[PDB]
């Protein structure tokens, strides 16, 4: 749509690039909201997706407050990174550079949690780069446990859950790889794309 | 003004965003600066280069510039002539101290007496720097020539010379004439003591325990044992002495050196220079009538393709095991810590050695390509294979890689190597020799008694000043059942006197009635436990200097001693040859994704080069050289960088603009259109600190300016 | 007894310099931060630039 | 005793280290300011020329366009700059601490 | 802005006199504690003294460290927004600029 | 590997230009009468590499207390006449070979001419025929050769350099190979 709308309206679409791209950051939370769904509307890749946040905000139930909401979306992540090493054993997840990704579509976990992230924590307020950052470091933790052993089964695709996590950090902007190295260095993701590759 | 005051201002930086032994050390330090020297010596050797071609040449004798040409010949190379007699001199004294110091020890007193360790190791380096000398004044041909010109210069111009000078300058023509003269001289002079094959068995023996026992922690000194212990065999053999008489008499083990020879046949010397350890034993004058002993002669396990699984495993699992370690602990992970940065550190020698090591052996072994061709050419260029020179950067990668990490826990491994050896030593000399002691104080055994009490006041540390008075192994009646002791805790390691004192007393113990009769078991065996244990302490104390010493790759650029071979037709070899610029365009020529990202780790190599010149060489041309090298190397990689990139970018572009339907039809007919593989541009992209020879580069700007150049000629050229 | 205090002086150097490694650790961190950061600050700017000059020469009359 | 001897040397040589360091910083800020300084005079050129540029294409008048004939391509087609840095490892570029590590190391044409 | 050229001219100047100074008296202070050691006919006076100055000498050179880093960072930091600025108007220009020649076209 | 060559015979035959130009090509015309001297050089021959030490004696009547010590421990022997000059022809029979076979009576001798270049120029020869001498031809070189029984008769001049790289590299598959 972006790239349609480029050369059909390139007056409205400048006049929302510069509105979009200039707009402080002090200001509130409902008028940031209002510029990303124009944005959106355009086709441009607002960081936080404001359909996203309006699907997730209609939900109540009997025993729901907004602390353990709160909670609950915190350990989702951790439920998250604990279970990601169980993907190795996988025999559908053998990266494969024809596709840049790999056949059971587990390269897309990397946004997917990104989105649910910043939708989650911009409804009930919480930080981002706090939360991402925990993530990143149990993750990696867990990452660093599997690849320790040599069992065959189990670690058939250590180096494709790698390269998820090089994803995770490049497709996240509030993440940079200063973390990541400390908390993962990049020898083992280079290691690892060499393997595939082959 | 105050620690902890210094220590605060320091952390706000951090969050911004006997007198027997006594005589013995003092021997032990004199040889040791010889071998500096000698080195000094040696490095001046390797680092000639042909001063008399600049010199003008003289057609006719009624040149007017005849009587000027010599003045200059001679202003220039007279600074050379003075360290040729120091050189010289150097030599003859070397050579009389150590005979004579063999001498003192070949006496009659040995076969009481025993020989310290470390001692044996400082003779063993003393013979293997006469080794190197005397292959550096055989090989060099360049210094002969350039003394005689300066010779006839002398003459022509008649520089008031006498008697004395003339003597002098011709017994160094001598002296340089003479092949093999350091070796000749000598043995020579050790022939005539006898019993000087002993002392030579020992030294061999000793550095066998070591090979076999991976009792080493660097590359130079796995070398320096297999080259020991070939030089010693040569020395062996003689009008006096024979090796194989001797291991008939079970004195010597030849059939582990021929193992080991077999395994590695190849080490260094100096620089590009390389030995072949067979040689000595082909030299060996009673080779000819019992060459059927020695297998290694005959010429399998260097193809480094099939040993990069187990690398690769071993890369592994350190890094997971170790990335887990990025306000006191228990001493048990400090332990850990020093087995760990011990296991890094062995790791990163035997990545080094392998590399090296097979570097060395197709040097040596060139191949037999064109029919013209220079000698360096079939040695390095011609004798690598595509697979053979990715495995070579991914060592090199791997290498650098766990260096960078370790530097950065430096803090950390120094703080818990100085905590562990400290906790050790006292534990020991403090517990562990209290029932030796009190043995000892029971029964008169005087000679245990002094060592016991000088290995338990050198390093002893006491928290409250002095000795004290209830220990029940002083008064030397048994101990209560606990008499508990608790000993101080810091992080500080012994002082290298203190460490060399307490463990030749802790070896003197324990030697081959002798003084190690009168010891029961559980006494000796934490004895020999600790000192196979503490020899590394040293080492990990200075472990920048021991790290940066493991991770030396800067001989692979080095090739003074080939271009000597050139018979001075060359100034210096193309960048076509050098090793760098040669796995740096094989990378990007065959444009392989897996290797992409290891081309810098292979540009890097010429700052350890220029590194290890300007410490050690002390020398500039190198340097020069080195930099006029990068400077065209790295314009042809920013180049082709930039045009591989903007190829395969505008094809991905294409392909995915292409329709499908027709391409599954082309495909059905028998006319598929391949796709274009990926590749691993991001990293290089990105990066923006290409650190060289002390420079920042910004590779992104280069690139940019590359692919903005290429967009506006496609779009003229579509116009 | 002087063993005693040479262990204690001993540990004040061995203190002081970790000290200085540390500060020149920073020093050396500080240094490639701040020069990627002045870095992608002239990518910038030199955009700017080009970018100034594409407009000045669309614009000029004559 | 020796040992109060050493220890002495071994702060000497401690406030040498020391002394090192400070120069190890200096120069490293030291060019860090020049560098920067070059930055402040070319951004505040271009806030010049960007304020007049804004002055004169706010006085544009639209009656005052005109077009030229469809045939003339007498005007000088617009080139951009295209400089792209080389020889980038030259003597000249050598970082001063580079230079005392060179000069303390070691260093006949009209008779020929 | 004016905040700009004062820590311009105004303090990377005066930290290096500072750094030089310091080296001077780095210097200076140990041959002068050497030398009091030596002479000095106690030597756990001449020890202590040492230890104060090489305290005092480290605080100091932590302390410039510090503000030198402090005020690189925020000149950078003041650089960087003036060039987000110009950005800003520079794209308005290309936006009146091409609005003006549409005009012109119909 | 290493092979030890010392070249022997009368004053002013080129020795010196010769060892010179082979190991820096370059010549020279002054000459500087030589009591010792001693070059290197590290060349190929049949596909191995030789290390070639050079030792230059002197001729002069004199100086002949300096030059037995460089016999012994050799390899191969180098006798060098001027083919411009009869009197080192002659030399050759009456002296350099009892002298090299008495100190070393097995080893090989390599007999070789020098000044190729000025046997054919008419200048040198006119002066020489105002002594009653004349240049010395081929032939006589492989008699003389024979009769001493060296390996091998070559010519070589240093100014052209047109047989300098042959003599030595014969002289090493004189010992190396047999
Ligand atoms: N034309 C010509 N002249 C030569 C050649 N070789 C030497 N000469 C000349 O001969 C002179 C003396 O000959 P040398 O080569 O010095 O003789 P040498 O063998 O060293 O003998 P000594 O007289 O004992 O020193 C030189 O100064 C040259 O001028 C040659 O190949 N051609
Ligand atoms: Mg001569």
């Amino acid at each position: 749509l972006r790239d349609v709308l480029s050369y059909h309206i390139p007056f409205l679409v400048s006049s929302i690039e510069d509105f979009k791209d200039h707009i402080p950051r002090e200001t509130d939370m409902k008028v940031a909201m209002n510029v990303y769904e124009l944005s959106s509307a355009a086709g441009l890749p607002c960081e936080i997706d404001p359909a996203l946040v309006v699907a997730l905000s209609s939900q109540k139930s009997e025993n729901i407050s907004p602390e353990e909401e709160y909670k609950i979306a915190c350990l989702l992540m951790v439920f998250v990174a604990v279970s990601l090493p169980t993907l190795a054993s996988n025999v559908m997840s053998q990266y494969s550079p024809a596709i840049e990704g790999h056949c059971n579509n587990i390269h897309c976990l990397a946004k997917a949690i990104n989105q649910i992230a910043a939708a989650l924590f911009t409804i009930h307020k919480g930080s981002i780069e706090d939360r991402l950052k925990e993530f990143l470091a149990l993750a990696s933790s867990s990452l660093l446990k599997i690849g320790q052993e040599t069992d065959k089964t189990t670690t058939r695709n250590r180096e494709s859950v790698y390269l998820l996590l090089d994803m995770i950090v490049q497709e996240s902007p509030f993440l940079t790889m200063d973390l990541l190295e400390s908390c993962f260095p990049y020898v083992l993701l280079r290691n690892a794309y060499h393997a595939v590759y082959k | 003004v105050t620690l902890e005051d210094a220590l605060s201002n320091v952390d706000l930086l951090e969050e911004l965003p006997i007198a027997r032994y006594i005589e013995q050390a003092t021997v032990h330090s004199s040889m040791n600066e010889m071998l500096e020297e000698g080195q000094e010596y040696a490095v001046m050797l390797y680092t000639w280069r042909s001063c008399s071609r600049a010199i003008p040449q003289v057609k006719c004798n009624e040149q007017p510039n005849r009587v000027e040409i010599y003045e200059k010949t001679v202003e220039v190379l007279e600074p050379e002539v003075t360290k040729l007699m120091n050189f010289m001199y150097f030599q003859r004294n070397a050579i009389e101290r150590f005979c004579g110091e063999v001498r003192r020890l070949c006496h009659a007193e040995r076969r009481k007496d025993f020989v310290s360790e470390a001692y044996l190791i400082t003779l063993g380096k003393f013979i293997n720097m006469f080794a190197v000398l005397d292959e550096l004044k055989n090989m060099k041909c360049s210094v002969k020539n350039d003394h005689s010109a300066y010779k006839r210069a002398a003459q022509f111009l008649r520089k008031m010379a006498d008697p004395q000078s003339i003597q002098e300058s011709q017994n160094l023509s001598m002296f340089l004439a003479n092949h093999n003269k350091i070796t000749q001289s000598l043995q020579q002079q050790l022939e005539v003591i006898s019993g000087y094959e002993e002392l030579l068995a020992d030294i061999v023996n000793l550095c066998v325990d070591y090979y076999e026992n991976r009792m080493y922690l660097t590359p130079s000194e796995k070398h320096m044992l297999l080259k020991v212990m070939g030089f010693g065999l040569y020395l062996m053999d003689g009008s006096v002495s024979n090796i194989y008489k001797l291991d008939a008499k079970k004195r010597i083990n030849l059939s582990k050196i021929d193992k080991y020879f077999k395994q590695l046949q190849v080490v260094p010397l100096f620089g590009d220079m390389q030995i072949e350890l067979a040689r000595y034993i082909k030299t060996s004058a009673h080779y000819e009538e019992n060459k059927s002993r020695w297998t290694c002669t005959s010429s399998p396990q260097y193809n480094i393709c099939e040993q990069m699984i187990q690398i690769r495993e071993d890369h592994m699992r350190f890094i997971s095991e170790l990335a887990r370690y990025s306000a006191q602990k228990t001493d048990a992970e400090y332990r850990k810590l020093f087995d760990l940065a011990l296991q890094g550190l062995q790791l990163l020698s035997q990545w080094s050695a392998h590399v090296m090591e097979v570097y060395s052996w197709k040097l040596v072994h060139p191949t037999d390509c064109p029919d013209s061709a220079e000698e360096y050419e079939r040695a390095t260029r011609y004798n690598y294979t595509s697979e053979e020179k990715f495995a070579l950067v991914e060592v090199i990668a791997m290498i650098k890689g766990l260096q960078v990490l370790m530097g950065r826990m430096e803090s950390v491994f120094n703080h818990a190597i100085r905590h562990t050896v400290y906790a050790a030593l006292q534990d020991f000399s403090q517990v562990t020799l209290r029932e030796p002691l009190r043995q000892a104080i029971k029964k008169k055994k005087n000679v245990i008694q002094s060592v016991l009490q000088a290995i338990r006041k050198t390093v002893c540390d006491w928290e409250t000043g002095h000795e004290p008075f209830n220990d029940p192994a002083l008064r030397g009646e048994k101990d209560p059942k606990g008499f508990d002791i608790k000993v101080p805790r810091r992080a500080v390691g012994p002082s290298s006197t203190q460490l060399y004192m307490v463990r030749t007393m802790l070896e003197s113990l324990i030697a081959d009635k002798t003084l190690r009769s009168s010891l029961e078991g559980p006494t000796i065996l934490d004895i020999e436990k600790f000192h196979r244990e503490s020899f590394f302490y040293t080492h990990l104390i200075n472990f920048s200097e021991t790290l940066q010493q493991c991770c030396d790759l800067s001989q692979l650029w080095f090739r003074e001693f080939f271009l000597e071979l050139t018979m001075g037709r060359r100034i210096q070899f193309p960048i076509e040859m050098s090793m760098p610029w040669i796995l740096t365009d094989h990378i990007l020529e065959t444009k392989e994704a897996s290797m992409m990202e290891y081309v810098l780790y292979s540009l890097d190599l010429y700052n350890d080069s220029a590194h290890y010149a300007l410490t050690r060489f002390n020398k500039q041309f190198l340097y020069d050289e080195i930099e006029a090298e990068v400077n065209l190397c790295f314009d042809q990689f920013v180049y082709k960088l930039a045009d591989q990139i903007f190829a395969y970018y505008k094809v991905m572009a294409g392909s995915l603009l292409l329709d499908k339907r027709l391409r599954s039809e082309c495909k059905n007919q028998g006319a598929t259109i391949h796709l274009p593989p990926s590749n691993r541009y991001e990293t290089l992209l990105k990066q923006r600190h290409v650190q060289l020879l002390g420079r920042s580069i910004d590779l992104n700007r280069l690139i940019t300016q590359r692919v903005s150049a290429a967009m506006y000629k496609s779009l003229e050229l579509a116009i | 007894r002087e063993i005693h205090q040479d262990w204690a002086n001993r540990e004040y150097i061995e203190i002081i310099t970790s000290s200085i490694k540390k500060i020149a650790d920073f020093l050396n961190s500080f240094d490639m931060s701040c020069r990627s950061r002045l870095a992608t600050l002239n990518e910038k700017l030199t955009a700017l630039e080009r970018r100034i000059e594409y407009i000045e020469a669309r614009v000029t009359k004559g | 005793n020796e040992l109060e001897c050493v220890t002495n040397i071994s702060l000497a040589n401690i406030i040498r280290q020391l002394s090192s360091l400070s120069k190890y910083a200096e120069d490293i800020f030291g060019e860090l300011f020049n560098e920067a300084h070059s930055f402040s005079f070319r951004v505040n050129s271009l806030q010049e020329r960007v304020d007049r540029l804004s002055v004169s294409v706010t006085q544009l008048d639209p009656k005052e366009e005109e077009l030229s004939l469809q045939d003339i391509t007498m005007r000088k087609a617009f080139r951009s700059s295209t400089i792209q840095d080389q020889q980038l490892f030259d003597r000249k570029t050598l970082p001063i601490p580079l230079q005392e590590t060179y000069d303390v190391c070691e260093q006949l044409t009209p008779y020929r | 802005m004016a905040e700009l050229q004062m820590l311009l001219e105004e303090e990377i100047p005066g930290g290096r006199r500072a750094l030089f100074d310091s080296y001077t008296n780095l210097e200076r202070v140990a041959d002068y504690c050497e030398n009091n050691y030596i002479q000095s006919a106690d030597k756990q006076r001449a020890l202590e003294e040492t230890k104060a100055y090489t305290t005092q000498s480290l605080a100091s050179v932590a302390y410039l460290i510090n503000t030198l880093a402090n005020n690189v960072l925020q000149m950078l930091d003041i650089q960087a927004s003036q060039l987000r600025r110009m950005e800003s108007s520079i794209n308005h220009i290309s936006q009146t600029v091409d609005i003006h020649k549409e005009k012109v076209a119909r | 590997q290493a092979i030890k060559c010392v070249v022997v015979g009368d004053g002013a035959v080129g020795k010196t230009c010769l060892l010179i130009s082979y190991t820096t090509n370059a010549f020279s015309g002054e000459y500087i009468p030589t009591v010792f001297d001693n070059y290197s050089a590290n060349v190929m021959v049949d596909g191995k590499p030789v290390n070639l030490g050079l030792w230059d004696t002197a001729g002069l009547e004199d100086y002949d207390r300096l030059r037995p010590l460089s016999y012994p421990q050799t390899d191969v022997f180098l006798i060098c006449f001027s083919l411009v000059s009869p009197a080192s022809f002659e030399n050759v029979r009456a002296k350099w070979y009892p002298e090299v076979r008495h100190h070393c009576p097995n080893t090989p001798i390599i007999l070789v001419g020098t000044k190729l270049d000025l046997r054919d120029d008419k200048d040198t020869i006119e002066k020489l025929k105002e002594k009653k001498l004349t240049p010395i031809t081929y032939p006589q070189g492989l008699a003389m050769a024979k009769e001493i029984g060296a390996v091998k008769y070559l010519e070589c001049s240093a100014l052209t350099q047109r047989g300098l790289k042959t003599v030595f590299d014969e002289a090493i598959r004189a010992v190396l190979c047999p």
